[PDB]
This record gives structure tokens, C-alpha cells and sequence, in this order.
């Protein structure tokens, strides 16, 4: 996501685009998995799981 | 014929020798080559050395 900044979109435009997808997070203190919205370090996600 | 007779060198000799002008133009071209070769070798080493600094994905987690 970070590679689009300064090429086609501004910095706050890409932050809003990546925040419409959810990614895997580290598990909580009991060990159950969580989710989180996206950030500029993430890669653009695809439509299929496998 | 006699070895004291020097053969004809006139189609390559300058009309005025003028030793201060012939040494000055040859040392301008050799000096310009060492100037550009040193600036070229310096940027070459800095291209290879800077490839060992932190990559773009490492800096994004700073
Ligand atoms: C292994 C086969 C040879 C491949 C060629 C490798 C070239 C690297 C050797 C450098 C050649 C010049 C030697 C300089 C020298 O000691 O002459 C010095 C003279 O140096 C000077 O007076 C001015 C410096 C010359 C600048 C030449 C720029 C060339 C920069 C190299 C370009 C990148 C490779 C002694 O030579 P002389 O006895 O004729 O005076
Ligand atoms: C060992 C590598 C030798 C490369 C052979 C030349 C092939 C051309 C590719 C050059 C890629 C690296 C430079 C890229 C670059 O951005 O540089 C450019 C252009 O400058 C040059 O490097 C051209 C000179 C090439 C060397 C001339 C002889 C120097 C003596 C030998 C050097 C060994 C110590 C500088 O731009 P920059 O400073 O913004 O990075």
C-alpha cells in the first residue's frame, strides 16, 4: 500500500483505502485469534482464500 | 647513404614548436580524464555500499 503514496494518491487517501480491509492479528492473552484493519505496511489483498 | 642525414619528417612537424603550448594541451586532456574517472569510481562504490542499508519494508515498521 505504501508504494502508491506520491505516485498516484496522497498519504491520507491510501490510509482510507487500506482501512476497508481486515487482516490477521496476533492472538490475545488466552490464545484466540483476532482481526484488525489494514495499514500502509500491508499488501493489497486478493479475492480468493486459496 | 650517410647516417648523419636525417629523413624527411616535415608532414608531421608543427610550424612553431613552442614547448609551453604543446605540454599545456596534452596535460589538459590527461587531467580531465583523471577528474572524471575519480568522480565515476566514487559514485560506483557508494551505489554498492548503500545497498546494505535498511530496505524499504524494514523502514516501514520503524
Ligand atoms: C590489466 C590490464 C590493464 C587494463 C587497464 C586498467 C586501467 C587502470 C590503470 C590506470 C591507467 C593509468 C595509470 C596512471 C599512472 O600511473 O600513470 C602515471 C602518470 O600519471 C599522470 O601523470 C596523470 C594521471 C593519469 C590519469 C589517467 C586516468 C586513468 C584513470 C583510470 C580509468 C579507470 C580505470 C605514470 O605514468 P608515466 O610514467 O607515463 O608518467
Ligand atoms: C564494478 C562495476 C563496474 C561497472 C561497469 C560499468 C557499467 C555501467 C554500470 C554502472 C553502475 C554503477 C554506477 C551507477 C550510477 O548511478 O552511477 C552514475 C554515473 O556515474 C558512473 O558511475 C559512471 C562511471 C562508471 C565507472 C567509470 C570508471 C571508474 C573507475 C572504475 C570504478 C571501479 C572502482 C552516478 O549517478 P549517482 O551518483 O547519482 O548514483
Amino acid at each position: 500500500w505504501r508504494t502508491l503514496v506520491g505516485v498516484s494518491h496522497t498519504n491520507e487517501e491510501v490510509r482510507n483505502m487500506a482501512e476497508e480491509f481486515e487482516y490477521d492479528d496476533e492472538p490475545d492473552e488466552q490464545g484466540n485469534p483476532k482481526k484488525r484493519p489494514g495499514k500502509l505496511s500491508d499488501y493489497i489483498p486478493g479475492p480468493y482464500p486459496n | 647513404k650517410s647516417t648523419y642525414r636525417t629523413p624527411n619528417f616535415d608532414d608531421v612537424l608543427k610550424e612553431n614548436n613552442d614547448a609551453d603550448k604543446g605540454r599545456s594541451y596534452a596535460y589538459f586532456m590527461v587531467g580531465a580524464m583523471g577528474l572524471l574517472s575519480s568522480a565515476g569510481a566514487k559514485s560506483t562504490v557508494e551505489t554498492f555500499i548503500s545497498s546494505m542499508t535498511a530496505t524499504a519494508d524494514v523502514l516501514a515498521m520503524a
